[PDB]
DNA sequence: AAAAAAAAAAAAAAAAAAAAATTTTTTTTTTTTTTTTTTTTTTT
DNA sequence: AAAAAAAAAAAAAAAAAAAAAAATTTTTTTTTTTTTTTTTTTTT
């Protein structure tokens, strides 16, 4: 009837296991309460840390690390069996599972075909995203020969059709039709990153590759947002536009060409179904987060920083001679030129934008030149507010 | 069970599929004898020991124990003769697997249908229903070969179209190839085929039993695979077998009402 | 919008009332206790008086006798609901609707092209029977361009395919596929019927038309019977009838023809969608009776008789003389010729066939066989049985070759089965075939008639179909002698020119010599002139025709045992037969005629309708053939 | 030294060009069969 | 020698085999024309 990837379902069950049982520090299930939280819509999503899920079980956690993408679908299906198992929602939304709190990292240039599948964790600035899309995750197809109806013919990160209609006295693998309704969708965005400064090794242009985003990661990275992405590799199909013959494709079943029909050209080609097998490296990211955790309206930040960081930034708010201590923490290499710290400061902290009536911009932010004779520190100013 | 659906359609439901198989597995293995013989394990001995393809059993006994498959015989014959086909290929396999080899296939054969027909009377109200009828074979021509499991080479490229099953409504017509993806002009592959004996008898009513002021009637009637050869002209026969319409004959062409044939697919012949 | 037929439905409410409130009588609603058995299967129609229509409404029968196709679905539909609704039919099941007993009537030439369409009724003989068929009446195809499944449409007697797939956008008008499970049919037997004898214009050959009987009314005709006939007259859609053009259908579209596809010859024909229109008369019988019914209708017959006709029958049976009243009533032209008159009758009622346990049938069958001088009434003899009785065929001579003299075959027209036409011997079945001038048969045919005498049976296989037909009548024949006149100074096997094996099959042999005694020429001429002066009267046929026929028909399947005194009056006689043979008669005496003498016995019992063969049969069945067998005379 | 003209290279879009493709039905022909006429052969 | 009966011949009609006859647009590719951008070379 059918064969299961046996090793893919028992870790969806000592996952699932995972989920029910990691209780947090207080002792309630913080990922039960996450599941909880798991019940409105534009909320597909769960973000995991591989910390909790190491403490839970070891090989476990080996397991998921050495080959995600064998057990990913899996995972998403464990977390939607386990938020449906109690709670109600519509049976059609797909709960996604993305991860967190991997200990390890690895630069962009480590990306080498081990690595494909099995998760990882890179980081390289953000160049620029492209806009949110509707991706199609698995289709519903008709035959136009015998129109008979093939259900979820999953897609590869390509426009796949079913290898084969369904009915077997048919051999439709060339007229298709998606039916659109039927289909299943995903949000989807890939954003091109490229490795950071430190990254780079002596002579080298950066390695810049096109990390994809999908479900509720699907704008949480942004332009010049130096991220870390916690996905997993992937080839993806690739172009026709190889000039050198590598890799074909080709059928093993010997079948030969007769008078008329000699399998030399493209009609052979075609016949056998002889393809390229040409690829790229495309990076599949889950879950999204700033590089260095900035800060872990005025009440929005009051809330997004912690106790002991408001504290810190209340006392010192009102902490007098605060003018010269920032000067000295802001240049505290650069001599002289006291006037230029304060003026400088005072453009960073800015001014207020205004709006009239008539509605003509009346602008709040402070600019500042600096002119000077030569090696004044002019350009380590600039360096210092870079930095 | 029962439903407002009807009985075809009910027996096509996978659910009650698997229900009456099992049915059937269970009185095969379990409906012991009049006399506690366990007559259906002799029978199968037997059946293998000459390995006659064919087993035969009495309605009266498949009706009196369970009933239920017993009405819903005459009323969808052909789904409930292919489960059995299966159910009895299950247990044949069970007393000797090593009958793996001998004709992949068993027919099951059902006797002593107690409503018979007469062929005057053989009216619409019939078609696609198991009968029993009686008769004299006016004529039976010789055992011919019938394509059962098709396989065929496309000519293009030479490709083994796979094992199409052979209906015996309408001929078997591959899409395309496969491989070099031609509706081509296909040709059956003579060898890995698997054919099947097809001989066909036509019965007519016997002048004992025909009427005053008459002409006797006559059905035709088709024999396969066990049964062909079981009947020669002039035997006075007993014919059990599905009344049938939806082949190809009909009177579709010019001038013509639009009046169909009927034939049987003979499911048991009887000499008497 | 569904728009309704107003003058059908209105004839579909007024005859539900007349189904649901006509009431006998008695005062109880016949109909609907006719309805109730309509319950069952294997039964699809009522049958309803046309007269109670008229009684009840005078309108509505007008109505239907005038619009009696557009009606009869309708009416049909009014029949489902009246049993819809008192019983729990399946929802599936269709019905139809019969009438009968209809005041006008009309003929073969007076269905005429305004009769189209309109109920009448008519008599003929059925000449053949094909056979029973499933008959598509709504079609449910699906269009092999949308997939689309069309529902219900119409066969109007002919195969017909919807004319544009429902869907819009698809003008799907050819790749159609029938899907035969949600089609639904009607049980279908196609006739062929032929102008009765008596309706024939003068050098006019029989017509003959095609009857069609729909559900239920399907193997009531027989082959050779006499049956009126009652329905519609429809028209059958024909083509390729004719080699000259004629009316020509084609759709009023103005469309033309661009270059390189111009609209004309087959592409033209095709596009415009052109068709000739081609019909040809086709009764449509609604339903079928009896013309000249026996009963109003040894046990089942029995009950079916009415009480006068029972009563009738028995005190005939009781009747002492009812050996020369049924001589008379057959024969009140002739005068003398008792004994032809005792043989006659007595074949009519035939012997018992019977068969051993090796399997030989017994002959039960006793042919006759009238040989003397010419105008000696023997074809009159045989012509009078021919009128007499049913199931009685009349033959003569020469005038019959062997195919239509026993059986021939023709191939059906609709599907691939063969008709086995039913020739002479056939029509004459379990009854009588007159043969005149049997003398003048060929061997080719008379040895057809002598398998037939030996067998009871005769077997065909011809150009593609085979069968073994059951023909189990008696021969009445008339033989000529050799020269014109019998010879008394000759054995008989010399005075006709019979095969040896035929005159022995024969039972009985009749010797008429036209001798010339002038008592008996005068009571001959004083007969004839007499019934010449008075046709009408001047005939005591003592018991009426219909009565001694319908006598007949209920003495049939009385069978006498042989009680074991009769047995040895039996075989005395017959050894007392065989020390007559022992001077020499004209045909010498063999076990053939104590078989004979025990078939005559056996039928003058079934004259008497007795149970048992007594002396008294047996001292008359010796009698007969005593004097049947005569001395020939040497000087 | 800054502006600008030119060059090569890269990309989008519209027009033309490229490629893919067996099945069902009808009609002649051949071959027998059957009817009826003609012919020949046997009988009185 | 002529009549009757039978056999063969001539001619029309039917059943199957096998060779002929008929129907028969739409989607993808890709070259060419046009525009655009970054750079180098040249001019003010
Ligand atoms: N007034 C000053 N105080 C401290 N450092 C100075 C000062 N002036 C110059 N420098 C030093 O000179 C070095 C180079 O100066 P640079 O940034 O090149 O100036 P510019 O870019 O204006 O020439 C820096 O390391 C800076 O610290
Ligand atoms: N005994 C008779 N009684 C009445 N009519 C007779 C008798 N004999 C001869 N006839 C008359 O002779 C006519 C012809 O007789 P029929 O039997 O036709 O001669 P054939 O035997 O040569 O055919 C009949 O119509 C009938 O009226
Ligand atoms: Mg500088
Ligand atoms: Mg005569
Ligand atoms: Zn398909
Ligand atoms: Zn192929
Ligand atoms: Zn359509």
């Amino acid at each position: 009837l059918e064969v299961r990837d046996e090793v893919a379902e028992k870790c969806q069950k000592l996952f699932l296991d995972f989920l029910e049982e990691f209780q947090s520090s207080d002792g309630e299930i913080k990922y039960l309460q996450l599941a909880e939280e798991l019940i409105r819509p534009e909320r597909n999503t769960l973000v995991v840390s591989f910390v909790d899920l190491e403490q839970f079980n070891q090989q476990l956690s080996t397991t998921i690390q050495e080959e995600f993408y064998r057990v990913y679908p899996y995972l998403c299906r464990a977390l939607k069996t386990f938020v449906k198992d109690r709670k109600e929602i519509p049976l059609a939304k797909d709960f996604y599972v993305a991860f967190q709190d991997l200990p390890t990292r690895h630069k962009i240039r480590e990306l080498t075909s081990s690595r494909i599948g099995l998760l990882t964790r890179i980081s390289g600035q953000v160049v620029r995203t492209h806009p949110v899309h509707p991706e199609l995750v698995s289709g519903t197809f008709l035959c136009l020969d015998c129109q008979t109806v093939i259900r979820d013919v999953e897609q590869q990160f390509k426009y796949t059709q079913p290898n084969i209609c369904r009915n077997p006295v048919c051999a439709n693998r060339r007229r298709f039709l998606l039916d659109t309704n039927k289909s299943r969708f995903v949000d989807f965005q890939k954003v091109r990153i490229q490795e950071t400064q430190a990254e780079l090794p002596r002579g080298s242009i950066p390695r810049s590759l096109e990390v994809i985003l999908r479900a509720e990661a699907v704008e949480s990275a942004q332009a010049g947002d130096k991220c870390d992405f916690t996905g997993t590799l992937i080839v993806v199909p690739d172009v026709s536009k190889l000039s050198t013959p590598g890799a074909r494709a080709e059928t093993n079943s010997r079948v030969s060409g007769v008078d008329g029909y000699e399998t030399e050209g493209i009609r052979g080609l075609r016949a056998l179904g002889v393809r390229d097998l040409s690829y790229r490296l495309v990076f599949l990211a889950c879950c999204v987060a700033p590089t260095n955790p900035r800060f872990g309206t005025a009440e929005s930040i009051k809330n997004q920083m912690t106790v002991k960081e408001w504290e810190k930034v209340f006392e010192m708010s009102q902490d007098k001679n605060l003018y010269h201590n920032l000067c000295t923490s802001l240049f505290p290499t650069i001599h002289g030129n006291d006037e230029v710290k304060r003026g400088v400061l005072l453009m960073l902290f800015g001014g207020v934008p205004k709006t009239t009536g008539e509605g003509t911009s009346l602008r709040g932010d402070i600019n500042v030149c600096i002119v000077g004779d030569p090696s004044t520190a002019k350009s380590q100013f600039l360096k210092h507010v870079e930095e | 069970d029962l439903k407002g659906h009807s009985v075809r359609e009910w027996v096509s439901m996978a659910g009650p599929r698997l229900e009456i198989h099992h049915r059937f597995k269970n009185f095969l293995r379990t409906h012991v004898d009049s006399h506690g013989h366990n007559v259906f394990k002799e029978r199968i001995s037997d059946m293998c020991k000459e390995n006659r393809e064919s087993l035969v059993v009495n309605y009266e006994d498949l009706a009196a124990r369970e009933h239920v498959l017993a009405y819903f015989l005459p009323e969808a014959p052909a789904e409930l003769l292919q489960i059995f086909d299966e159910a009895a290929l299950e247990v044949v396999l069970a007393m000797y697997p090593k009958y793996d080899r001998i004709t992949n296939h068993i027919h099951v054969r059902i006797s002593h249908l107690p409503l018979v027909e007469e062929l005057r009377s053989l009216r619409q109200l019939h078609l696609n229903q198991l009968i029993r009828t009686s008769g004299v074979v006016t004529s039976c021509t010789g055992v011919l070969p019938q394509l059962s499991m098709v396989k065929y080479n496309c000519n293009k490229c030479n490709f083994v179209l796979g094992p199409f099953c052979q209906s015996q409504n309408q001929e078997v017509k591959p899409g395309s190839c496969p491989e070099c993806q031609s509706a081509g002009p296909f040709e059956v592959n003579m060898e890995e085929t698997i054919y099947q004996n097809y001989q066909r008898i036509r019965i007519q009513e016997s002048p004992g039993k025909v009427a005053a002021g008459r002409l006797p009637r006559s059905k035709d009637a088709i024999l396969l695979a066990d049964l062909v050869d079981s009947c020669k002209p002039g035997d006075e026969i007993e014919l059990t077998g599905i009344y049938h319409n939806n082949y190809d004959g009909s009177l579709n062409t010019a001038n013509g009402f639009p009046v169909f044939a009927t034939v049987i697919l003979a499911n048991h012949v009887a000499k008497k | 919008l569904e728009v309704r037929d107003e003058v059908a439905e209105k004839c579909q409410k007024l005859f539900l009332d007349f189904l649901e409130e006509f009431q006998s009588s008695d005062g109880e609603i016949k109909y609907l206790q006719l309805a109730e058995e309509l319950i069952r299967p294997e039964r699809n129609t009522l049958v309803v008086s046309f007269v109670d229509l008229e009684q009840f409404n005078q309108q509505l029968s007008t109505t239907i006798q005038e619009e009696f196709y557009r009606v009869y679905p309708y009416l049909c539909r009014a029949l489902k609901t009246f049993v819809k609704d008192r019983k729990e039919i399946p929802l599936a099941k269709d019905f139809y609707v019969a009438f009968q007993d209809l005041p006008t009537r009309h003929k073969i030439r007076e269905l005429t092209s305004s009769r189209i369409g309109l109920l009448t009724r008519i008599s003929g003989q059925v000449v053949r029977t094909h056979p029973v068929h499933p008959e598509l009446v709504s079609g449910t195809f699906l269009c092999l361009d949308c997939q689309t499944v069309i529902r219900d449409v119409e066969q109007q007697f002919k195969y017909t395919q919807p004319n544009i797939c429902r869907n819009p956008v698809c003008a799907n008008r050819r790749r159609f596929l029938l899907d035969t499970n949600k089609s639904r049919f009607v049980d279908f037997q196609k006739v062929r019927i032929q102008e009765t004898q008596a309706e024939l214009p003068r050098g006019s050959i029989p017509r003959s038309l095609e009857v069609i009987l729909r559900a239920e009314a399907v193997e009531s005709a027989q082959a050779g019977d006499k049956c009126d006939f009652t329905g519609t007259l429809i028209v059958v859609p024909d083509v390729s009838k004719l080699s000259t053009p004629g009316a020509r259908a084609e759709t009023n579209s103005r469309v033309s023809g661009v270059d390189g596809y111009e609209t004309e010859g087959i592409r033209g024909l095709r596009a415009l969608g052109v068709r000739d229109l081609s019909y040809r008369l086709v009764f449509l019988a609604c339903c079928v009776a009896p013309t000249n019914p026996r009963f109003g209708g040894a046990e089942s017959i029995k009950n079916q008789m009415t009480v006068k006709e029972w009563e009738k029958v028995f005190e005939m049976s009781q009747d002492k003389n009812l050996y020369h009243n049924l001589c008379t009533s057959l024969f009140p032209t002739i005068h003398g010729n008792d004994e032809v008159k005792r043989g006659v009758l007595l074949m009519l009622f035939g012997g018992v066939p019977k068969t051993t346990g090796e399997g030989t049938s017994l002959r039960g069958d006793i042919n006759v066989c009238i040989v003397g001088d010419p105008s000696t009434a023997k074809s009159q003899f045989l012509k009078h049985v021919e009128e007499f009785s049913p199931r009685a065929v009349y033959t003569s001579g020469k005038a019959s070759s062997a195919a239509g003299l026993t059986a021939a075959v023709v191939r059906d027209e609709e599907s691939h089965e063969f008709v086995i036409e039913a020739g002479a011997l056939m029509l004459a079945d379990n009854g009588v075939c007159c043969i005149d001038e049997f003398d003048k048969m060929d061997v080719r045919d008379q040895v057809a008639i002598h398998e037939a005498m030996e067998q009871q049976t005769i077997s065909i296989t011809k150009a593609g179909v085979k069968a073994t037909l059951n023909a189990r009548t008696s021969i009445l024949a008339a033989a000529n002698p050799i020269s014109g006149h019998y010879d008394r100074s000759k054995s008989l096997k010399q005075n006709i020119n019979l095969s040896a094996p035929i005159m022995s099959r024969f039972d009985l042999f009749f010797i008429l010599v036209d001798e010339c005694n002038e008592v008996t020429d005068y009571a001959i001429a004083r007969r004839i002139v007499d019934l010449h002066s008075r046709i009408e009267e001047s005939i005591d046929r003592v018991y009426s025709l219909d009565d001694i026929r319908r006598y007949l028909l209920f003495a049939r399947q009385f069978k006498p045992k042989i009680s074991k005194e009769s047995e040895d009056f039996i075989v005395e006689q017959y050894k007392h037969l065989r020390q007559r043979d022992g001077t020499k008669s004209s045909w010498r005496i063999t076990v053939r005629q104590l078989e004979s003498m025990i078939r005559l016995s056996e039928a003058m019992a079934r004259m008497h309708c007795c149970d048992e063969v007594q002396p008294k049969h047996v001292k008359e069945a010796f009698r007969l053939l005593n004097k049947s067998i005569i001395r020939v005379e040497t000087p």
